[PDB]
């Protein structure tokens, strides 16, 4: 698991598709792996608690951090939920 | 700076150093050629420089700050040198 997150997060955009795929392939074929709950709530949960994470980061201005957040998947435009960039 | 030299081969074909690996060593390159490439979100990137004899290589990285960019895969035999 460790190399599929570190490939992941160079090939973001690839896994990005490689979501979409296990979601549609759900919609298709239900019996394989949606027995269970949905997922995209969850993918949206990890992108908005990273999002509060680099807030956090900001507040504690670690540049390091900052920027291995940053590069690791984030979306610098996405700003404070009520709009705190 | 000779007195702390230690060498080593490499056949056409070897990653040396990339953006993972911070500076460990001033790899200094003799007869031969290595590729030096860097990453991209396409295909990622080919063709950023092709170092020759009589040069240097990694050592911006001991110079400033650590972590060594611009990934080199050696394209030629070359006996390169290394220094702490």
């Amino acid at each position: 698991k460790q190399s599929f997150s570190n490939i992941l997060e160079i090939y973001f955009h690839d896994g990005r598709t490689i979501l979409n795929n296990i979601m549609e392939e759900k919609e298709s074929n239900d019996r394989i792996k949606k027995l269970e709950s949905d997922i995209v709530i969850h993918i949206g949960k990890q992108e908005a608690e990273l999002a509060l994470k680099v807030n956090s980061a900001a507040f504690q201005g670690d540049f390091y951090q900052l920027k291995s957040l940053i590069r690791s998947g984030a979306d610098p435009n996405k700003t404070d939920y009520d709009g705190r960039s | 700076i000779v007195i702390r030299l230690h060498e080593e081969y490499f056949l056409p074909g070897e990653v040396i150093t990339e953006q993972g690996n911070v500076v460990d060593h001033l790899y200094f390159v003799c007869e031969g050629l290595l590729e030096a490439l860097v990453t991209k979100t396409d295909g990622s990137e080919e063709s950023v420089t092709l170092l020759g004899p009589h040069t240097s290589f990694g050592d911006i990285s001991i110079i400033c700050n650590i972590s060594q960019p611009f990934t080199v895969r050696v394209c030629e035999l070359c006996h390169l040198l290394r220094l702490d």
